[PDB]
């Protein structure tokens, strides 16, 4: 090229000024770029930890318990990895030659369920399958969203049906280890860390409940697209209860200016914690709207609220109104008709509506679209929000429900979703059986954790 | 009512146009430096070399 | 008013290019400078063609 | 922006989409921008040269905004460091600036798609046209007092 | 290229080329006068360079394939030149001459 | 020379503002590229007509 | 008049189908100041104009 | 960029230098053009071979 501009050329922009630009820029006390403020920073390490096990072998179906290591300074991460066991269809299944087996979609936010943190004997916080995939799809960040879909399974590998040895498809699902990262109050921030050196005195630990392989797995129909439970003599080599699954934590070690000086202060911190509202069953052909009275204690956040296709305990993570079905190539494809169930909702105070009845696409999209990082990419999660940014630690708007009377959701169905739960549909259409749907809230409040005299409270609880 | 506020005077602008030197800022290239200039050798006896 | 910059940076540069030749060759306070065109008088006369 | 047709819109390419295989838009394969060069005049004054459009294309939205487009065209150049900022940075007023000249060169895709005679499913068998839009972001300055609203400056 | 090829050889030449080609461009306000004018001292100049764009009939014109009688029959090659000329001081003394400042 | 009335177009008149900031203005010239001229057999003289 | 442009064509279903070149035209513009070296325009003395 | 060091060329190393006369200097991207790559029936490979 020939660039005749030249550094000249600024001059004239550079000379150009008016009362406009007074305003704006200039001044004695105006900051410049160009110029960076360092200013020092502790002095400090990190490095992962392995997680002391208390309680007997970790087995599938079963609830174990692991205790959170001491001599750290700060905990500020934890994850857990799992092995899973390797899966081989023979031919002398219930299902004959046409039947596949495949990994239920999100194996991991499956599997774990009702994972809870307790302090001394005091349960702190829990978390569970639905907030799982609520956050994660409400909060993601994205360029990290194939390295999540590829660690928590829905590998589109371990997700293919698989059909029998003598068939075609002979692939054995593989048993590669899978990570899922643990979210809690320390692990949200940085400047959330757990004061281990701080809290001798109670016992820090984590309870998780893994779920039975029998519904972890899902047995496909070939043609008509049915499912039933898988059975031990299905499978090659059985159904192994017992599994090999740790829980690593990452601790920081700091020097002895400030780790000494802020012992024996009474620390506040605030915190963020779940409350979830009991299940209910929903039919759309008797009724046409249900209505979810709601009771939560701190000032709520965030309202998640989905209803889910129970039809199958095998399948999870089904928020359509019909499930899904086998497809040509040895792959699962959703069906032709598949759309969210709820038609629209609404939100009630004492016997006063603050929100009309709005449409299904104003949670679904509207709302993520200003209150949130991401926006869902699957039919279904719907929320509302309080406050202005949902992933924000600091505090935003947010209304207390301690103080505030009985309040209600009120969901109006859909006409797909009443023709979805009676059945008659032809093979793999999804709905070949009746359907039948529960609604489920989850609800994100704020909390005030106290640190004193080497132990931990809630001073207002 | 209240009266409204809104800017009244034009201003004063002059008319026709005005100048800026629009000058290398340091100059340390484009331009030698007495030294090292090529096709002439500096370190060289006055011409009574011919003389 | 509009914000005009002046000569333009080649030729600048042209002018700053300045050496023993150059020195020779122009400059000095009794040198003469083009763009300038003296005027003096002539005489006052008309012509006719005649048979 | 090809300006062929009323009812198409946003085709901002120098040839306009067809109807493709299973029922699906597809774009036929000569779709480029008609651009090929832009620079800017300053009163006879070239603040910016002959650059290419890549530049624009690439470039200026890879260091001074939060996105780079997925598809042709949309060619842009920001004065500020961040175009996303509401924070005042980087910027020339063109209240004090005498007339500026933007200019633009055409690509031999263009003028070839210009004159029709193109076959069947190519978008070009008709003679094409275009149009040429210029849009600029600027700031402002809203005084409130007394109950009202105003520009203080204008 | 017309503007090299016409417009200066008008207005401060001695006349106008009648070939195509010889491209001239000269600081001075006339070639031929050999009173100094107007001139650049390239030695105090830092790097200066030239760039020039070719035609498509010489990029047709350089691969062969022409038919009979036309020319470029053959495949064709192509040079560059640039000449300059510029001002000096001869200097004579003691039944002698040399570069006073060469 | 920087123009200040829109484009130049046949059959109409255009003015161009003299750039400021110089020295000494001394010669000026305009350029033009002439279109392209192809006649059709579609010309009311048919066979025997010219351009 | 380079024999090209003034030369007339025929349509295209005569021998002569040729098309007019298009090319660039130069044409000065004799001005007091284009006449002479010595007549210039003091821009830089005229900062009160518009030409 | 200041060019002060030799051309581009596959396979050599060449060093160029930073513009001087700027008040700040914070980016920096290198463009090169990719040559024209046609494949021929003489490669060893014969028919079963691509570039």
């Amino acid at each position: 090229c020939t660039t005749g501009a030249g550094v000249t050329s600024g001059f004239i922009d550079l000379a150009t000024y008016d009362n406009l630009d007074r305003a704006l820029y200039g001044g004695k006390d105006a900051t410049t770029y160009f110029i960076k403020e360092h200013y020092p920073v502790g002095w400090f390490t990190k490095l992962p930890t392995m997680a002391t096990r208390v309680s007997g072998n970790p087995a599938f179906g079963q609830e174990f318990s692991v205790g959170v290591p001491r001599s750290g300074d700060y905990v500020l991460n934890a994850w857990l990895t799992l092995k899973t066991p390797e899966i081989k269809l023979l031919e002398t299944n219930r299902l004959g030659a046409n039947g596949t087996v495949r990994w239920t979609k999100n194996l991991m936010h499956n599997a774990v369920e009702h994972a809870s943190l307790t302090f001394n004997d005091i349960c702190a916080q829990q978390f569970n399958t639905a907030y799982l995939d609520a956050w994660t799809q409400f909060n993601m960040c994205e360029g990290k969203r194939i390295g999540y879909d590829n660690m928590i399974g829905n590998t589109s590998d371990m997700t293919n049906p698989t059909p029998a040895q003598g068939q075609d498809g002979a692939r054995t699902l593989p048993s590669k280890n899978l990570v899922l990262p643990l979210p809690f109050f320390f692990s949200r921030d940085c400047g959330l860390a757990l004061p281990t050196v701080v809290l001798p005195y109670n016992e820090i630990r984590i309870n998780i409940k893994l779920r039975s392989l029998q519904e972890l797995l899902v047995f496909q129909n070939k043609d008509t697209g049915n499912v039933i439970p898988i059975s031990a003599t299905d499978i090659a080599g059985g159904l192994a209860d017992t599994v090999e699954a740790y829980v690593y934590m990452t601790v920081g070690l700091v020097s002895n200016v400030e780790r000494c000086a802020m012992a024996g202060t009474v620390r506040d911190m605030v915190v963020e914690q779940m409350q979830a509202a009991p299940t209910h069953i929903v039919n759309p052909q008797n009724t046409n709207n249900v209505h979810v009275d709601m009771r939560f204690s701190h000032a709520v956040k965030a309202l998640f609220f989905m209803v889910q296709n129970v039809t199958y305990k095998s399948v999870g993570s089904n928020y359509t109104c019909v499930t899904p079905v086998n497809g040509p190539g040895n792959t699962v494809m959703e069906p032709a008709m598949s759309v969210d169930p709820i038609k629209s909702a609404s939100l009630t105070y004492e016997n006063t509506t603050r929100l009309a009845n709005m449409g299904v696409e104003y949670y679904s999209l509207v709302q993520p679209w200003y209150f949130s990082a991401s926006i869902p990419v699957y039919t279904g999660y719907h929320m509302y929000s309080y406050a202005l940014n949902v992933g924000s630690v600091h505090p935003s708007g947010s209304t207390n429900y301690g103080r505030l009377t009985n309040a209600s959701i009120t969901v109006t169905m859909s006409p797909e979703s009443v023709v979805a739960a009676a059945g008659g549909g032809n093979n793999n259409s999804g709905y070949n059986e009746p359907q039948r749907f529960a609604l489920v809230v989850i609800a994100v409040n704020h909390n005030v954790i106290r640190i004193m005299n080497g132990s931990m409270g809630f001073p207002i609880l | 009512k209240r009266r409204p506020h809104a800017q009244n005077h034009a201003g004063y602008k002059i008319k026709y146009c005005k100048q800026v030197p629009l000058i290398p800022l340091h100059g340390g290239d484009y331009i030698l430096n007495h030294w090292e200039t090529r096709g002439v050798d500096r370190m060289r006896i006055p011409g009574i070399q011919h003389a | 008013t509009c914000t005009t910059g002046a000569g333009v940076t080649s030729g600048f540069i042209d002018l700053a290019t300045y050496d023993n030749l150059d020195r020779a060759l122009y400059g000095g306070k009794d040198a003469t400078t083009y763009f300038i065109k003296e005027h003096y008088p002539v005489g006052w006369f008309t012509k006719l063609p005649t048979m």
